[PDB]
């Protein structure tokens, strides 16, 4: 079964990730570069599925194959530690994250019942460049790794993963990022969720979070309450005409770090410019009419199995001029005007400089990140610049 | 791939 923490791991022998070019779990690495040789020839043939079982692209554009993705999404993808909460992934927002610019359809895996046609299984990969310590390299991130409920077990989520790779080395792609709650050889960072409660009574009714110890409902609501406008002067919803300029501050700040996106304009359009219930990005036009500083957070409802939780998940934070924690204060308040319940960050970036005085607290989860195929020393949560 | 975490 899942491993959750590294000591957990270390007991655990790994029949698949054995067999695959990624660092050992104990292993200690020093070196830069690739563990296998690029392959000159690449395995035609889709590799074989359990019989009653087999491989269909989706398409994401016809509207009754997107509305089978989420409902497979919805009913059987990632669940917390006890089995409450299960993300609501909406139609308008899979598009957003599985049809950035460059995606291909054949990267849209999907396993199907032959006789049913029923959607049973699902991976994916979209293209990007990562900057990763002084090497810049195309990969793929590959994300929504999904085996249906009743398919569990059976080693059907290893095939999808040799299956993806195959459809990635032949696009000519030998690399890959992608996430995780549990651990697998090998995490190159581990980062910490953190949660900034924002409506405290409907996160404790849905037993989301708890009241501590010797505090009532009423205290940890006047804790929690924020002003009903943003301080930043001149913040504002992002526009066509701040593109270029969202590009050129996420271009800039990012390359302190050691794991970090590299975005074209296109791309950062993409990422960046607002899309209701998908992504928002504000930025501060200063009293020039120049722009110093963004903030953005994307939206990601979850369903609650016993109506739905409405998170906020911060993604790239930019700041020049306004200082973070501001920047990142007056978030919490945009967030909060927008009828969300909480806002969840992680420990990586500079969020470590805002997350104890924003008054948020530590969760039960960890987010690995791993590099497929890519042997590199190990770095510090504030290190990674992925989200 | 996400993780749903949640306050400790
Ligand atoms: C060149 C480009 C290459 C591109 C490819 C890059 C690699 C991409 C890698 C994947 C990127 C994922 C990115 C995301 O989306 S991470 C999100 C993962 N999704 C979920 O957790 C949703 C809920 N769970 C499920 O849908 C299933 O339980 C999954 C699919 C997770 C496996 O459920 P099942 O019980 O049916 O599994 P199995 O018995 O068939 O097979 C188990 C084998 O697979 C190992 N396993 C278990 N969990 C994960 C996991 N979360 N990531 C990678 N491997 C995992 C497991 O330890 C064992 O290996 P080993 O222990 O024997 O070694």
């Amino acid at each position: 079964g899942p491993a959750k923490t590294m000591e957990e791991a270390s007991k655990r022998s790994y029949q698949f990730w054995d067999t695959q070019p990624v660092p050992k779990l104990g292993e200690v690495v020093n070196t830069h570069g690739p563990v296998e040789p690029d392959k000159d020839n690449i395995r035609q043939e889709p590799y074989t599925l359990p019989q009653g079982f087999t491989w269909d692209a989706l398409d994401l554009g016809d509207r009754g194959v997107l509305k089978e993705l989420y409902t497979l999404l919805n009913e059987n993808y990632v669940e917390d530690d006890d089995n409450m909460f299960r993300f609501d992934y909406s139609p308008e927002f899979l598009l957003w994250a599985l049809r950035p610019p460059g995606w291909l359809p054949q990267w849209h895996c999907g396993v199907r019942v032959v006789s049913s046609r029923k959607l049973v299984g699902f991976i994916s990969a979209i293209p990007a460049n990562i900057h990763i310590y002084d090497t810049e390299k195309k990969m793929v991130e590959i994300n929504f790794l999904c085996v249906h409920k009743k398919l569990r077990s059976k080693r059907v989520a290893p095939v999808l993963i040799r299956e993806i790779t195959r459809r990635v080395h032949l696009e000519g792609i030998f690399q890959a990022v992608y996430t995780a709650g549990v651990v697998l050889p090998k995490p190159v960072g581990t980062c910490r969720y953190w949660h900034r409660s924002l409506n405290p009574r409907k996160l404790i009714e849905v037993k989301f979070s708890h009241l501590s110890r010797n505090m009532t409902m009423q205290r940890t609501m006047k804790l929690y309450r924020l002003p009903e406008t943003p301080k930043t002067a001149g913040l504002r919803p992002m526009e066509t005409k701040d593109i270029p300029v969202v590009h050129q501050l996420l271009t800039r700040y990012l390359k302190q770090f050691h794991l970090t996106p590299v975005m074209s304009q296109e791309e950062v359009e993409h990422w960046f410019y607002p899309q209701e219930n998908i992504i928002d990005t504000f930025v501060v036009e200063n009293a020039n009419g120049e722009v110093t500083d963004f903030l953005s957070f994307y939206t990601l409802p979850s369903t609650i199995m016993n109506k739905s939780l409405k998170a906020a998940y911060s993604f790239y934070n930019v700041h020049t001029q306004t200082p973070l924690l501001d920047l990142m204060s007056d978030a919490l308040v945009l967030a909060k005007m927008k009828g969300f319940d909480v806002f969840n960050a992680l420990d990586l970036m500079e969020n470590k400089t805002f997350l104890e005085k924003l008054k948020f607290g530590i969760g039960d989860g960890n987010l690995q990140y791993y590099l497929y195929n890519w042997k590199c020393p190990s770095m510090g949560a504030e290190k990674v610049g992925l989200v | 791939g996400n993780c749903f975490s949640k306050p400790r």
